[PDB]
């Protein structure tokens, strides 16, 4: 979930 | 007769799910299809010669390029299979389609983001590559307008992007075009009266609520009705003359409601909040 501004 | 598809993604259980679902815009009645069969977040759909297409995604371990099919049938209760897989494992990519034949553009295999797109037709069951993009993308939407393909913003694994390329039949190759006011990554994209709409993502430090619309005519962007909430990783889909932007991430909630844009009110109903919460999921349309 390291896409930016994907949850957590 | 036209409703709208929502598959897989990333679901309040904080995990990549398997859930299809319809939406009927007409009755506003929601309701489950087979669920695919790997779980995929991150992940592309679209649909072709009534056929529902499910393309790469993540489903929690690798990015994948497998992709399953449904036929969608009037006699319901249909199975997913596997087809051809992508050349390249694509999570976050794009994809649209074009005559018979479905495109993906961009997206991330785990190691890098793609340059390359790709493209299959059904009738041989088989995937192709075609001219590499000028720079790599994930979060990118994929749009065809007047037989040339554009897509738009997304990632290159450093910077969000505001940049914009299409992709001219003439000459196989990429150029750019005049960007998004906005550098977003997973906004949603979908063609709309002339329009290219750009619908939400993310810039960098905020989740977008703001929608711009690229007049392909003019070469040119304007600012459109913000939505009634920001959401990243949202798909964005066109349906008797409306836009509609599907669930997504607000910066803090997965959504489960559907807003619409209807250019003859210039501004966005939420017209749903009964589907499941998620985020980038796979949306298409399907006629019925
Ligand atoms: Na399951």
């Amino acid at each position: 979930g390291q896409a930016p501004g994907a949850p957590p | 007769n036209e409703v709208l598809l929502v598959v897989g993604g990333f679901g309040s259980q904080q995990s990549p799910i398997d859930v299809v679902e319809k939406y009927d815009p007409k009755t506003q009645e929601w309701s489950f299809l087979p669920s695919i069969t790997r779980k995929r977040r991150y992940v592309a759909s679209v649909s072709l010669h009534d056929r529902i297409y499910v393309i790469g995604g993540y489903d929690g371990r690798s990015r994948l390029s497998s992709v399953e099919c449904l036929d969608y049938t009037a006699d319901e209760d249909g199975v997913w299979y596997s087809v051809a897989p992508m050349n390249v494992r694509r999570g976050l990519a794009g994809a649209t389609t074009l005559g018979d034949m479905i495109y993906v553009s961009g997206g991330f295999d785990g190691s890098r983001r793609h340059t390359s797109m790709e493209r299959y037709d059904p009738n041989i069951d088989q995937w192709s590559m075609l001219g590499d993009m000028q720079t790599a993308r994930e979060g990118a939407g994929l749009v065809v307008a007047s037989g040339v393909i554009y897509c738009l913003g997304g990632y290159d694994g450093l910077n969000i992007l505001n940049s914009v390329e299409k992709y001219d039949p003439h000459t196989g190759h990429w150029t750019n075009v005049t960007p998004m006011a906005t550098k977003r990554s997973g906004a949603g994209v979908a063609l709309l009266n002339d329009h290219i709409y750009v619908v939400g993502g993310f810039d960098g430090t905020a989740h977008l609520s703001s929608v711009e619309a690229y007049n392909i005519r003019t070469d040119s962007w304007t600012t459109v009705t913000s939505m009634t909430t920001p959401r990243c990783y949202v798909g964005a889909t066109v349906l008797r003359g409306r836009l509609y932007a599907i669930a997504g991430y607000d910066g803090n909630s997965l959504l489960s409601s559907i807003e619409c844009y209807d250019p003859i009110i210039d501004s966005w109903e939420v017209v749903t909040s009964m589907g499941t919460q998620r985020c980038d999921a796979g949306v298409c349309v399907l006629r019925e």
